[PDB]
């Protein structure tokens, strides 16, 4: 029994070992209680405004749409404390953890962005935080690792498997299955078993709510489409949620194409995978013919995940949202273009969304369209990755 | 059927069941078959067998490495089912249970998976990441193919869950020793008499305790507490691991361990 | 002749080569015209709000004042686009440059923060930007250098002298003295010749204006004191300006003490230097008995400057503002404390101000006081410097 | 006084002044004094001498390195004034002008600085970073100590500035060839006849053109355009630099260069 529907059509559920079902049911109950509690809502709002910096700006691009009939706004989650949208939902989940009497936090990370967010929220709110991170991401993201440790978090490299996000997820779940009595698992995306896809959406939906108010104020109408990258689905569903019932507003999610879909080295399960059961959920995933989970690939560690949240799978199935992919090289060009022409260094994750918007503009330059891209994070963490690429291609 | 006949015979002899677990194909197909024949010949009352899975989220490092060894030898689910058929041809009465991860069951159709289990002579299936709340299509397919669906009684079980497991489960009930993942180093110490008693009141299938069972004292303790038997996996797998380069000595030490564990089940 | 008073008491002036006086007079005139122009004010406000992210949060500390009668707020300039207060005044100066018909920008930087700000504003507004940076700061701040170049700026290492900020300043001025016809010198602090100290203050005073409104809203009264680090003086005068006439509000500026004032290795000219003429101004500076300019030192490259803006010298002389110093080690402890207890990684510059606030609290823990620290920037740029220190002291 | 007497004598001979500049104490005190005696003996009509300063913001690399060499030899302002006194004892009629940075003048008191200039026999002081708008205490101190305050006429001069320089300046007017900083590689090419004419109309002190003058053709061109003379610094300093390890050849090449530059001033 659950208080809330665990499925979006066929997708979702609670495919966890029996031992963890009490933890999931307790979390759902705490969340439903919290959502009706004015005191919880007031504390969450206070943290979002006065600690994290909400509302975030909606920036009209001045130079990158020149010569076209596209108007492009960027929703500036890059300006949130910590550098990405992740901070929104970690503040809510940390408050839920306290509401339940939990003193410790488990989290996984790939971009190190959710790790940083979990570490900062735990520091503020007095929780003991341990973060699992693929050891390949460890040796590549040593700066973010040190940030987490500076803020008092334990960072645990994971060497198994691809040594990336999927493997960090596995270890976090193994941990939480012998520590759920005292530790809250702070899942970092809108995926995993119910109630996480629902909680993460509700704690990210201020993105789209703000965007809607801001666009009505500046343009007097809703966007023709909103565009967001999709690694697990949190920033996209946060932007999408408040527009789902606005049927004229397109919802476009951008999965990583990596080296190219045809190479098999990508992270685009929603359009190029097959439904399966893992990560506690029934959802599209990259898998072999035998049902083994395949390793994903992206230049962006935050999108390097071979599954996707169930609400996106559902929104795609019914045609409410459309999903596309963008390759490493297309993402890199968008990163460079935003740096040089708007003075904003975007996360390589977010650069996938920008890259698709640029394509919509350049492919049909006389099409009048009002677009919003969710700039889910800043690209400070990515400048070394980008440098080593530009140096290897003789471009610097 | 096989579980009912085993437990009736063990009850007559005032014995508990000792049920080893191994990963099929670890370290190879041929050595795995020899390993399983040795476990039976040394006193195994039943078998629990895992199909190598890419992401075993309920297993600790010992059984993770067993899966990796199986994958290194190229073991696929299809090859696992060919092994299962051969094991059933050798051993017509021993109950054979699979410990599966959900995606391998769901991949090419739940019904097709259980149909293949029936074809090869499997007796039960436990899907580690399918709780009773999600089990409907799995247990229906199992029962449709004369396969017992196994459910887990965790140490935090409440009464509504007790009644569900007792009602929907067949063959045996998996009584968890402790929270966490599989592993011999972590011994379950929490008393389980209360759960064992409730399961019996609700007419659940007989309980086999698993997780952390690595010594004969733990086997006798589970039997003494009312459990019908005990399952040991990581303890068995570490012997395989320790002896990879010495196949003969591996079988020797496996027999020594199994015999002692089964001896402790003779209450 | 000037439109505005170039001196604050004895300090200030326009001590530049005659050739540059026309450029200074033109800039003053453009600034006075701009300040009366509603269209300029509207464009500046639009950029500040919708591009840079103003207003910034005022964050009440939750944990670091526990056990005391101090209430401590942080003015979150770390959340501004670019990561520091520098972005405020570069947007105004870039608009002035366009108002004057200039197409190129010269700027100096030490923290690389003003460099990043100049580069991002130039990218947005279509200006060609060249940045001078001490070559020692170059080899230490290669990440920020790459950010600037990513955004299309030319970064020029300076090897002369101490190879730090003073030397970058020298080269920028030498450059601007053969390029003033087409290049605007975007000075990065409230120092240098008139009109820069006045312009930079007016384009930073939203910091204190916002702070005042925010504190009245949250506490119903003005702060007992506001505290800011002082390298050249921009972030401090920006916080101070709107409180100058609120005589009950203390104004506390914190100069870098480096290894200790007694060692001579510091950047505290206002309290430990001697009035002189250089950098285009009459102001306190660190100098030998013979009047040679001495090299400064701080762990923080953004505070490593052997002079200070003239308005601070004046406010000190008349006793309106008080100036203190904080050593490297005190700044480092404050950095660590904010990371671990509030989940905010501060700039090492700003950590000097926090360190003095912590001292005011800890020295007199039963003194009831409402304090505001200007958190002038985020400390992302400093995590490697801090790491190499903690590793050298066996602390990691 | 010395400038008035020089320019009257040069006017009689229909000659322009050639005025070399060096940094005092570059590369050392003793070689610098020999250098200055050589510049005079080879035809220098006047001298412009710099006091090494830690941050010379109007100088390019050549004169920056001259200052560094002087500092390497431990040259201080006090030692510079002892040199100036000795130079004046050797050469009673040649005008001696200082090119100063403001902080060295202001350091221990503006009045004390000009008093010391008077004591050693200096004729004029140009403070490079003190525009006419800031000059009041400097020019008052200079005139009080019978020192000519020198002001710069930049190529972007407007009429109000022309009248100010003509009114407040004494001795000579520094006519800038171009924008930028000192340096022989950068030649000023903008015609300056218009400024020269206005200065004469307003009765300014005679104009000496400086910055980028490194060839005899530039000296004759400035004289031909109406300037009373030309100043050359970086060109002279590069000879010092090129010959640091060959003190004798240095003096030889300095004399060769000065003689040719002074020859071109004889219009
Ligand atoms: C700036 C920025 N933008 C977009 C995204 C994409 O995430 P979404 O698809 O959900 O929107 C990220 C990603 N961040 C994460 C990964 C995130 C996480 O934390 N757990 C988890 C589990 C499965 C998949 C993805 C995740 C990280 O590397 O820490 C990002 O950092
Ligand atoms: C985050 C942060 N906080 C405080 C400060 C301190 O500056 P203020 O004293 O003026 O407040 C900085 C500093 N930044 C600068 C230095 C700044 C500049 O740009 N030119 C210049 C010239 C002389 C002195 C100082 C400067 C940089 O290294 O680029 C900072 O980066
Ligand atoms: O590995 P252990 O800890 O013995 O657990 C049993 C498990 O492997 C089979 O169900
Ligand atoms: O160095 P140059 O370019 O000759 O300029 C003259 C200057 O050095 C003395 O006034
Ligand atoms: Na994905
Ligand atoms: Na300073």
């Amino acid at each position: 029994t659950t208080l809330l529907n665990p499925y979006f059509g066929e997708f979702g559920g609670m495919y966890v070992p029996q031992i963890l079902m009490p933890a999931l049911n307790q979390l759902e109950e705490a969340f439903v209680s919290a959502q009706k509690d004015p005191e919880f809502q007031a504390q969450f709002a206070d943290l979002l405004k006065n600690y994290a910096g909400r509302p975030t700006a909606l920036t009209k691009c001045q130079n990158i749409t020149a010569g076209t009939r596209t108007t492009l706004y960027l929703k500036r989650e890059d300006l949130l404390h910590g550098g990405a949208h992740k901070t929104n939902q970690v503040l809510g989940q940390a408050l839920l953890a306290k509401r339940m009497g939990k003193s410790e936090i488990i989290a996984e990370t790939g971009a190190g962005q959710h790790g940083v967010a979990s570490a900062l929220a735990s520091a503020l709110l007095g929780l003991k935080c341990r973060i699992y991170m693929g050891a390949k991401d460890v040796e590549r993201q040593s700066p973010n690792v040190f940030r987490m440790r500076l803020m008092g978090a334990e960072v645990i490299p994971v060497h198994s498997g691809s040594a990336t996000l999927k493997d960090a997820c596995n270890e976090a779940l193994r941990d939480w299955s012998g520590s759920y009595e005292t530790a809250h698992y702070m899942l970092g995306t809108a995926a995993g078993p119910h109630p996480y896809p629902t909680i993460v959406r509700e704690f990210q939906r201020m993105i789209g709510e703000e965007t809607k108010a801001q666009i009505l104020d500046k343009e007097g109408r809703l966007p023709d489409a909103v565009i967001a990258c999709v690694g697990g689905g949190s920033n996209a569903i946060g932007m999408f949620a408040d527009f789902i019932n606005d049927t004229s507003v397109g919802l476009i999610g951008v999965e990583p194409g990596g080296h190219g879909i045809e190479t098999g080295e990508h992270g685009a399960p929603l359009k190029h995978g097959r439904v399966g059961i893992y990560f506690g959920m029934k959802a599209p995933m990259m898998q072999t013919a035998d049902g083994q989970i395949e390793e994903s690939y992206s230049i962006s560690a935050g999108l390097d995940f071979p599954s996707v949240g169930p609400q996106h799978a559902y929104l795609n199935s019914i045609g409410r949202a459309d999903y596309v992919s963008i390759t490493d090289d297309e993402a890199l060009e968008a990163f460079k273009t935003l740096c040089r022409h708007e003075g904003i260094i975007p996360a390589l994750e977010s650069s996938h969304a920008l890259a698709h918007a640029l394509k919509m503009m350049r492919e049909q330059p006389e099409k009048e369209q009002l677009l919003v891209v969710n700039l889910s994070g800043r690209g400070d963490k990515d400048i070394f990755t980008v440098h080593d690429i530009l140096k290897a291609r003789g471009e610097i | 059927e096989r579980y009912e006949n085993l437990f009736a015979q063990l009850n007559d002899r005032r014995e508990g069941a000792f049920v080893p677990f191994v990963t099929l194909g670890d370290p190879g197909i041929e050595q795995s078959l020899k390993i399983i024949d040795t476990l039976i010949d040394a006193g195994a009352d039943a078998l629990e067998l895992g199909v190598p899975f890419s992401d075993p989220l309920a297993d600790g490092p010992t059984i993770q490495n067993a899966n990796l060894r199986a994958f290194a030898a190229g073991v696929t689910p299809a090859q696992c089912f060919e092994m299962l058929a051969l094991i059933r041809e050798k051993h017509p009465t021993i109950p054979i249970g699979l410990l599966m991860y959900a995606n391998l069951v769901f991949n090419n159709g739940i019904d097709a998976f259980y149909a293949r289990c029936e074809q090869v002579g499997v007796d039960s299936v436990l899907v580690a990441d399918v709780p009773v709340e999600e089990s409907a299509p799995f247990r229906q397919a199992a029962l449709r193919h004369n396969i017992a669906p196994i459910f887990i009684c965790p140490p935090n079980a409440d009464d509504d869950l007790l009644r569900q497991v007792a009602s929907y489960g067949r063959g045996y009930t998996y009584l968890l020793s402790r929270s966490g993942v599989t592993g011999a180093e972590n011994r379950g110490a929490l008393p389980l008499h209360h759960l064992i008693e409730k399961l019996k009141e609700y007419h659940a299938a007989p309980a086999l305790q698993g997780f952390g069972i690595s010594s004969p004292e733990q086997v006798s303790a589970a039997v003494r507490a009312g459990a019908a038997g005990a399952i040991s996996g990581s303890a068995i797998v570490k012997i395989i691991e320790k002896n990879l380069a010495s196949p003969k000595q591996m079988l020797a030490e496996l027999r020594s361990f199994v015999s002692a564990m089964k001896a402790a089940s003779r209450a």
